[PDB]
DNA sequence: AAAAAAAAAAGGCGCGTATATAAAAGCTATGGAACGTT
DNA sequence: GATCCTCTCGAACGTTCCATAGCTTTTATATACGCGCCTTTTTTTTTT
RNA sequence: GAGGA
């Protein structure tokens, strides 16, 4: 609107196009990478999803969950084949939600 | 407080309302001085009152070097007449006080750095540059040049009380930022 | 008069502290991996650290005969880097 | 308005714990607060897992003139059922 | 004496408010130690 | 017992891993695979020291 | 170690030089800064634990 | 102006002459500009630091510097021409300490190093020798 | 031996520093112009 | 593409030339305190 | 960086 030096228009047009481009994908081949004030390129959307800890493989096909624990294991020949010796402090942390029925209400009262 | 900032000078411009002949004044007048290569201003001074007449080609005459308003005026009226004494039809027109330069002393060092940290809205000490402090009071529009020796220099005024009234409102701050 | 020492100073320092051999403007194009943090976990670990050796990127992971006597035939961080990192 | 819910009682007025004090849990060891410009807490509790003794507390100024503090905590580790050898 | 800081280098004593943070006044050092408490810490002989 | 050989940056002791690289100013000859048109190559990556 | 102030220091209580050494360990100052102890080990199936 | 602002605020002692040696400011328009800028920032909203800088520039030890520190501390309470641009007072306190000591940094080197008067130092020293009474710590 | 000369500087104000007014007369730079120039 | 987990880090150009305001011109003055630089002061020096 | 396995 403010006067059109007819071929700075392209100089800005291609700029805008490039911006949108790298925004949706910062990894266009044969290109600069849109860097961000740090040297680290910009994490375009497309790279937010690219495999192996994109959204998909990293947050949908597998995620990180609650109610779990992790520790070193140790053999034991006094455990039934299907048993597992969870250490006490862990069990002090993981929980399981019971539902209060007439069958347990007393016992649950004791627990609480 | 109660210290009168004595006017170290008073400036006053008076317009002769004419056009002299600058070479004529140089040859004819006795207490006259005027150099073209430096600045086209007639350097006219009278022994009583001892001021200077900054006479330009346009009849603008400035009276500086007195200590009071009327001495800078009395010299001007003498200044105009001696120009008339040359043989011109000069006229004593458009007299006005230009500036009142003034200083005082307080006999005690002032914490100008103290003055600058709390009254930095108003103080300015440059010990590496200016051994005084610039304390510009808005009302009246007077600048207090505040020295470590105690020299509170005041100028930028045409009112005699304006220098005086500004100080009376600033001494407690100097006592605030004083040492002993 | 007006020589930017900070150029050399900060440039050297930054490069060391990160190990991106290149320029402070070079983020990834600068080669990295040099200048680690001197593992001081156990005296001998320290010693070993100071004599380590790297190879960027031909069967370079192999143990060539010419390594005889120059590079430890045994010590190497098996893993991805097996065979690349070497020790004198 | 940002109390860490740990235990500030250990440290002294300078937001430091004198060495030799026993600590544990997430007791704060550095009491650092930030102006809001009342002021919110930005302390540094020690790791929630561990405990031990404050060993030696060093106070100094940064390169640039910022006061800054290092704390060292001592702890004895006895071999246990799972440790590796 | 009761104590508040130790110069690291001079290994003497010192006391300070929230004033300076440095200057083992003798050596003028810049690192000070926090002058071990007196809480008579308790220990378990095992 | 400290043996030196490292730098102190920001108060954290850093150490420069030796980097290995091929020798300069050395002529080498390589066969090339069948798909290529060039059967052999002699290369020399001359560089000023 | 008690003067350095760095992250994550681990110090053995009562190190011991090994009984079976190699000549070179002399040059590594190993027998002055050993990194383990001599346990009386017994190789046996004791209780399946 | 803003550079001296930053240095003063972060407690860094800097000379107008040093700043001008950095930047051609003509120093008088600089004085006016710093005045107006200070006033502006005061609307928008402690001289001891200079000693060790010059102590270092002349290569002087820390006990000498603390002797100078105590001397300058008493300088404020020893009007009797105490400061009046106390940079001269700092440099003369330094001269007092070196003359108390046996250091071959005779006035020429210190003056040419700090760009100070070779005469204002002795002008201060005149009253300094009388003032010697209140300067003995140990 | 004795006269006379040759020459450093000491100390004092140079003015000069800043500080602040107040005055328009050689010079500067800013501010304005649009028509000569391809 | 190229496993698995912790966890650390940061018409445009010239061209001419009017039109804005300044600046800088000396000169009054308080202070410190800077070189500036005169002169005599004061020596050192040379010759008789 | 670390890195165990
Ligand atoms: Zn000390």
């Amino acid at each position: 609107h403010n006067g059109a030096p007819h071929h700075a228009i392209e100089e800005a047009e291609s700029l805008l196009q490039f911006h949108v481009a790298t925004y949706m994908d910062n990894d266009i081949a044969g290109q600069p990478q849109a860097l961000q004030k740090s040297g680290r390129p910009v994490k375009s959307i497309r790279a937010r999803l690219k495999g192996k800890e994109g959204r998909i493989r990293g947050n949908l096909m597998g995620k990180r969950v609650d109610f779990s624990a992790r520790t070193v294991i140790s053999g034991d020949p006094n455990l039934e084949l299907d048993q597992v010796g969870v250490p006490k402090s862990i069990a002090k942390t993981l929980t399981y939600p019971e539902v209060v029925t007439p069958y347990n209400i007393d016992r649950l009262t004791q627990l609480v | 407080s109660g210290i009168v900032p004595t006017l170290q000078n008073i400036v006053a411009t008076v317009t002769l309302g004419c056009r002299l002949d600058l070479k004529t004044v140089a040859l004819h007048a006795r207490n006259a001085e005027y150099n073209p290569k430096r600045f086209a201003a007639v350097i006219m001074r009278i022994r009583e009152p001892k001021t200077t007449a900054l006479i330009f080609a346009s009849g603008k005459m400035v009276v500086t070097g007195a200590k009071s308003e009327d001495d800078s005026k009395l010299a001007s009226r003498k200044y105009a007449r001696i120009i008339q004494k040359i043989g011109f039809a000069a006229k004593f027109t458009d007299f006005k006080i230009q500036n009142i330069v003034g200083s005082c002393d307080v006999k005690f060092p002032i914490r100008l750095e103290g003055l600058a940290f709390s009254h930095g809205t108003f103080s300015s000490y440059e010990p590496e540059l200016f051994p005084g402090l610039i304390y510009r009071m808005v009302k009246p529009k007077i600048v207090l040049l505040i020295f470590v020796s105690g020299k509170i220099v005041l100028t930028g005024a045409k009112q005699r009380e304006e220098i005086y009234q500004a100080f009376e409102a600033i001494y407690p701050v100097l006592s605030e930022f004083r040492k002993m | 008069l007006a020589i930017n020492a900070k150029t050399i100073t900060s440039g050297l320092k930054y490069a060391l502290a990160t190990g991106n051999w290149g320029e402070q403007k070079k983020a990834m194009s600068s080669r990295a991996g040099v200048s680690q943090v001197l593992n001081r976990y156990t005296y001998s670990s320290t010693l070993s650290h100071l004599r380590r050796t790297n190879t960027p990127i031909a069967k370079p992971r192999q143990l060539h005969n010419t390594h005889w006597g120059l590079v430890c035939p045994a010590e190497t961080p098996e893993g991805q880097a097996c065979g690349l990192v070497k020790n004198l | 308005l940002r109390m860490k819910h740990g235990t500030y009682d250990k440290l002294d007025d300078d937001g430091l714990i004198a060495p030799g004090v026993r600590v544990s849990g997430e007791d704060v060891i550095i009491g650092k607060t930030t102006p809001i410009s009342s002021k919110r807490d930005a302390s540094t509790p020690l790791r929630s897992t561990e405990n031990g003794i404050v060993d030696q507390v060093l106070v100094t100024t940064n390169q640039d003139g910022l006061k800054f503090v290092k704390v060292r905590v001592r702890t004895t580790k006895i071999p246990q059922i799972g440790d590796k050898f | 004496a009761t104590l508040k800081y130790i110069c690291a280098e001079c290994s003497s004593k010192l006391s300070l408010s929230r004033t300076d943070a440095v200057r083992c006044k003798d050596c003028g050092h810049r690192i000070l130690l926090k002058a071990r408490t007196k809480r008579l810490v308790q220990f378990e002989a095992r | 017992f400290d043996m030196g050989g490292y730098f102190i940056i920001n108060g954290s002791e850093k150490v420069l891993i030796a980097q290995e690289r091929s020798a300069g100013n050395i002529v080498q000859v390589f066969k090339k695979a069948a798909p290529s048109p060039i059967s052999h190559v002699a290369e020399i990556r001359s560089a000023l020291e | 170690y008690n003067v350095r102030m760095d992250t994550m220091a681990n110090i053995l209580y009562y190190p011991q030089k090994p009984l079976g050494t190699t000549r070179a360990m002399e040059y590594l100052k190993f027998r002055e800064l050993p990194a383990g102890q001599n346990a009386i080990v017994a190789i046996a199936c004791y209780s399946g634990y | 102006a803003s550079i001296l602002i930053g240095c003063r605020r972060a407690e860094v002692a800097r000379t107008f002459k040093e700043i001008q040696s950095l930047i051609h400011v003509k120093t008088k328009e600089f004085g006016k500009t710093l005045n107006i800028m200070k006033n502006i920032l005061r609307g928008k909203s402690q001289n001891l630091t200079y000693i060790p800088r010059f102590c270092s520039h002349l290569g002087l030890p820390m006990q000498v510097t603390t002797s100078a520190e105590y001397t300058a501390k008493k300088c404020k309470e020893i009007k009797e021409i105490a400061g009046k641009s106390p940079i001269t007072i700092a440099v003369v306190s330094i001269y007092l300490n070196i003359l108390l000591f046996q250091i071959p940094i005779t006035a020429a080197k210190v003056g040419q190093t700090l760009q100070v008067t070779e005469g204002t130092i002795k002008s201060g020293y005149k009253i300094l020798y009388e003032h010697r009474d209140k300067l003995v710590d140990p």
